[PDB]
This record gives C-alpha cells, sequence and structure tokens, in this order.
C-alpha cells in the first residue's frame, strides 16, 4: 500500500 | 504569496533518512539529522532583523540576515506561514492564525530568531 507524503524540505524556506 | 497543505496537522513528513513523522512532532534535531543524511541540502541559520507586518492585505514582510556572512534578505509571506526556530519549532506572525488554520502549536516569530534555512550543499 502508499500513502501521499511530504518531504522534510518543503517545510523549510530556501532565503 | 500562498500557503501549502503540509503545515496541516497530520502531515506526513519523509525525513532525510526515509522514516515518517507528523509535521508536528518535528523536532529541531529532525531537520539538522536531515541535513547531515542529505547528499545536496545543507542548513543554513537565518536571523531575523525585523518584522514590517500589515504590509498588505494577510500579508507581513520579514527580513533576515542570512547564514554566514550575514546577508540581508526580505521576504513577503502570508501572516499565517510558520518558519522553524532552532530548538523552538514552528513560529510565525500571527501564532493565533496559523493555530486556528492548521491546527498547530506555535509560537510568535520574534526579532533575533533563528531560523532553520536551507541551500545547497
Amino acid at each position: 500500500r502508499s500513502v501521499a507524503v511530504f518531504p522534510w524540505h518543503s517545510l523549510v524556506p530556501f532565503l | 504569496p500562498t500557503l501549502p497543505p503540509y503545515f496541516m496537522k497530520g502531515s506526513m513528513i519523509q525525513l532525510a533518512n526515509g522514516e515518517l513523522k507528523k509535521v508536528e512532532d518535528l523536532k529541531t534535531e529532525d531537520f539538522i539529522q536531515s541535513a547531515e543524511m542529505s547528499n545536496d541540502l545543507k542548513i543554513d541559520s537565518s536571523t531575523v532583523e525585523r518584522i514590517e507586518d500589515s504590509h498588505s492585505p494577510g500579508v507581513a514582510v520579514i527580513q533576515f540576515a542570512v547564514g554566514e556572512h550575514r546577508a540581508q534578505v526580505s521576504v513577503e509571506v502570508l501572516v499565517e506561514y510558520p518558519f522553524f526556530v532552532f530548538g523552538q519549532g514552528w513560529s510565525s506572525c500571527c501564532p493565533e492564525r496559523t493555530s486556528q488554520l492548521f491546527d498547530l502549536p506555535c509560537s510568535k516569530l520574534s526579532v533575533g530568531d533563528v531560523c532553520i534555512s536551507l541551500t545547497l550543499k
């Protein structure tokens, strides 16, 4: 089975 | 700007090593470890030098001093956008709104708070 997952690098800005 | 759905409570976040965690449970070490684990991203401390709230409807302008050299960077975000402060966690301009909208406990972002940001390595 599979689930929608967000990677950790989306939670922090690239200032 | 706008707001992504991953700040929502219960959002599955995949750490660098494959481990899965709920966005509300993320800790500083999880980001630090993930940067270490990664082969391309590294962590850069970004210090909030000033917050100029109510720039326009629902937006704040934050001025950071990014990384080592401390390059002045100003950015524009929806007031409820949360930054991750080292040793403190989710912090925004309007903790109240971020919490109501995202159901995310949240601190009050403040001048001097060192945020987690990323740069290639």
